[PDB]
């Protein structure tokens, strides 16, 4: 099963260390949950973990390890290993494993200096706060990962379009190439700043950085990156959870449409992460802040796309009236059910996201808990869950040990804990976060600076038992998955549970248009050139760099 | 069948895809609406104005505390600010409910937060350039200042007050 | 068979949800003016 298909071995080498990533970077989380409900466990934890020097470490650990390095690896499983199996086309081995050691050894190179507590300085690391430089070559390493990861599957797309003279791109495909085109554009934000600064810095070659380039530089990557933890979650739930449910994607060129549009719309429109920031023109806000509603769209499409698949399947599944449907699905499937409540989450979140992002809505908000409240509802419930979900069918089709009925039942038991863990937590943080609750900040240590945040702290003290429990079965659960000696080969043969797609009539030219590719790239490098030139070019005429400190 | 619920699943996208269009359009415009009145002023300066932050304090606005304080219209007060690792100076900030007052921050060593409890003020302070915001208090009495961008070991406890006379 | 109730729900609560959110944050906003 290694031999004629040894993508698949690569394939669970990306997965195993992202869910080992996941598990050391969660650790940190109940801890936070209950730093948020005025409770300090961090002694308890200094017990446990004796190099964890503060706060701030764990919570830089945990941004690092969950964040950027969790989901980086599972998009380059899934985003690389689907449309594999779909060509049915091998992806040149060498390189392949190429990006898994650079990301394995830019991985190792950044843990150390934050495991020593050089590098204190969070998922952002905003200069001049001023980590180890192994953290950055680390990073920067892990990161360049992805142009590999991006070579790999143009050189499959490039194949099969030569296999296949004049057919459109297979769905998967399709949704695979626009989103590594996608990836490359944005990436360019982070390396800049890598290259052009945060390494030079580092290395002591020069004694400051402009922050405010810095910053803007980052955020060019920095929106873009959390589309790239979202598609290859949306790669499974349009082509692969429909299947899961019992129906069909009801649509191909809806999902091609959607992909597009996020090719298009996720790069140009960081400013909405800078709306509390000096130096930056406010009309370009205010131009950003509409591409950034105008990228809000395609998740409203996939939100109608993806609920009609399931009600067709439901009611295939004999779904009765307005609400049949929903009883009907496999609600004993954790391959469904972990998806599908991160969808349910989903919406919360992304109401969130539309507020953030109305520009002057913005100050309401901005580094309250509120953020956090955010973003677990879209990268730690969503993404996480259907990463979570899709061990049940992704596993055994990569290893060949199949699936008990205990380790199915206690899978439900880990991806509902967890779900519920996170609703609560993001009641609380929205909530304090309306109190003005700081984000990024160990306020249990300052008990009466909060008196009127009382109950929501309640919630989050609940979600950090919640999910407690929850982090601890999913270790056990995955291990007890991992650790067996259970293998019959023939479901490691077995074919990955692709749906089917209804498709039309009017499909034929709108499918066309969207398949050229090329054209569509050049249109989003231009939209990037056109939000970002006139203000790059600025920032870069009046350079301030100063110099860094380490203030941990 | 299938392929009928396939013309009606497409006509419906179709319909909503113009209606979320229209909603974000309201939204634009309610946004556009609180550009063009006082609400506005929050919104930081867009034009670069760079200070050297290791000179901050030894010379020029942020230098001496006593000065912070400065009539610029005749119901206009600039106060030069300054954000540091572990608080604010001046400590209080002391102003008259009423005024616009015209906020002028910056930080001698790293990035920190400027939120105003209860106000729409918020802003990053930037070593190296100045965040300029306006505002009218309409209530009088304590305001908490609190730092919302991670600075260090004691960011939890950066806070500082301003004190809005009546 | 026929129109999508389902995903009409689906939608219409997703857009309550965000009228909620949006006009509260709104509402705030104003307040703190
Ligand atoms: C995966 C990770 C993330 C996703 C996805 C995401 C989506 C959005 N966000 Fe966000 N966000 C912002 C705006 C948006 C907008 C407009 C969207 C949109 O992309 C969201 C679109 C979503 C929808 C339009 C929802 C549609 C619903 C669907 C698709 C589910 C339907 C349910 C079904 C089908 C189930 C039905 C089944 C049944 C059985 C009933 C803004 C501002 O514009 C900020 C800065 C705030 C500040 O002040 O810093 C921000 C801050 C963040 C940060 C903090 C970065 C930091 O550390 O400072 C993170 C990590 C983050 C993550 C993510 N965010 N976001
Ligand atoms: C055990 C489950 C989790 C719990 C209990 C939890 C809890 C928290 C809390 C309370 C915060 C706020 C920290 C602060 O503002 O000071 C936080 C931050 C964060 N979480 Fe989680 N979280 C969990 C899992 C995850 C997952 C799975 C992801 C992504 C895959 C994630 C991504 C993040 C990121 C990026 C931050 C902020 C880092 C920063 O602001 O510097 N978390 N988490
Ligand atoms: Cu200054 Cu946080
Ligand atoms: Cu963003």
């Amino acid at each position: 099963v290694y031999e004629a298909y040894p993508e698949k071995k690569a394939t669970l080498y990306f997965l195993v260390l992202g869910f080992l990533a996941l598990i050391v970077g969660s650790l940190f989380g109940p801890f936070q949950a209950l730093n948020y409900g005025n409770v300090d466990a961090y002694p308890l934890l200094k017990r446990l973990l004796p190099f964890v020097q503060s706060y701030y470490q764990g919570l830089t650990l945990h941004g690092v390890l969950n964040a950027i390095v969790f989901t980086q690896l599972f998009a380059q499983a899934i985003m690389v290993y689907l449309p594999a199996r779909e060509l049915n086309m091998r992806p040149n081995m060498g390189l392949m494993w190429l990006s898994w050691w650079m990301a394995f050894i830019g991985l190792v190179v950044a843990a150390l200096p934050l495991l020593a507590n050089e590098a204190t300085v969070l998922y952002t690391f905003y200069p001049p706060l001023k980590g180890h430089w192994a953290f950055y070559l680390g990073a920067s390493v892990f990161v360049l990962s992805t142009w590999v990861s991006i070579y790999i599957v143009l050189d499959l797309w490039r194949r099969w379009k030569a296999a296949n003279p004049g057919k459109v791109t297979p769905l998967v495909t399709y949704m695979a190439v626009v989103f590594w085109l996608m990836w490359f554009l944005a990436s360019l934000g982070l390396v800049l700043e890598a290259v052009l600064f945060l390494l030079p810095w580092s290395f002591g070659l020069v004694e400051g950085v402009d922050p405010l380039v810095a910053r803007t530089l980052f955020w060019w990557t920095g929106h873009p990156i959390v589309y790239f933890w979202l598609l290859p979650a949306y790669a499974i739930i349009y082509t692969i959870l429909p299947k899961q449910a019992g129906g069909k994607l009801v649509s191909d060129p809806m999902a091609r449409l959607a992909f597009l549009l996020f090719l298009l719309l996720s790069t140009p429109v960081g400013f909405h992460h800078q709306f509390a920031d000096p130096g930056i023109d406010p009309t370009w806000k205010m131009i950003h802040s509409v591409l950034t509603l105008f990228v809000a769209v395609p998740s409203l499409m996939t939100a109608f796309t993806v609920a009609a698949s399931l009600e067709f399947a439901g009611r295939l599944r004999g779904g009765r009236g307005l609400f049949g449907w929903i009883r009907a699905l496999p609600w004993d499937n954790p391959a469904f059910v972990a998806p599908v409540l991160g969808l349910l989450g989903f919406i919360p979140g992304g109401a969130g996201g539309i507020v953030n992002a109305s520009f002057t809505l913005d100050y309401v908000v901005h580094n309250t808990a509120w953020v956090p409240g955010h973003f677990h509802l879209q990268v730690a419930s969503l993404v996480t869950l259907t990463a979570m979900g899709s061990l049940y069918w992704l596993l055994p089709n990569l290893t060949g040990k199949p699936i008990s009925d205990a380790q199915r039942r206690l899978g439900l038991a880990v991806v509902w804990l967890w779900f519920l863990g996170m609703m609560i937590m993001a009641v609380g943080l929205h909530w304090a976060g309306l109190l003005n609750v700081p984000r990024r900040a160990y306020i249990a240590q300052v008990p009466d600076a909060y008196p009127h945040a009382a109950v929501p702290m309640v919630f989050n003290v609940l979600a950090g038992i919640v999910l407690l429990v929850a982090l601890l079965l999913f270790i056990y659960g995955l291990f007890s998955v991992l650790l067996s000696r259970e293998r019959k080969p023939e479901l490691a043969e077995a074919p990955l549970p692709f749906a089917e797609v209804i498709s039309g009539p009017e499909d034929r030219r709108l499918v066309l248009a969207m398949d050229r590719i090329g054209f569509w790239f050049a249109v989003a490098a231009i939209l990037v050139v056109l939000a970002y030139g006139p203000t790059l070019v600025q920032l870069f005429g009046h350079l301030n760099p100063v110099p860094g400190w380490r203030l941990w | 069948d299938e392929h009928k619920a396939h013309k009606a699943i497409l006509a419906y996208e179709k319909g909503w895809l113009a209606f979320s269009l229209a909603m974000l359009f309201v939204f634009i415009a309610l946004i556009a609406y609180t550009l063009a009145t006082h609400t506005a002023g929050v919104i930081p300066a867009g034009k670069l104005e760079r200070v050297d932050p290791t000179t901050v304090r030894q010379e020029g606005p942020w230098a001496d505390p006593a000065q912070a304080v400065v009539q610029t219209g005749p119901n206009q007060y600039t106060v030069y600010v300054l954000a540091f690792a572990f608080g604010y100076q001046p400590n209080p900030i002391e102003v008259p409910q009423g005024a616009e007052i015209v906020f002028k921050i910056t930080s001698p060593d790293v990035i920190h937060g400027f939120h105003v409890e209860g106000t729409n003020i918020n802003v990053e302070v930037l070593p190296g350039e100045v965040s300029t915001v306006r505002y009218t208090f309409k209530r009088p009495g304590e305001y908490r200042i609190i730092c919302n961008q991670y600075c260090g070991l004691g960011h939890q406890n950066m806070f500082g007050t301003i004190v809005v006379k009546e | 068979e026929e129109k999508p109730k389902g995903a009409l729900a689906v939608i219409l609560v997703l857009t309550l949800t965000i009228l909620v959110f949006w006009l509260g944050v709104y509402a705030v906003f104003f307040a703190r003016g």
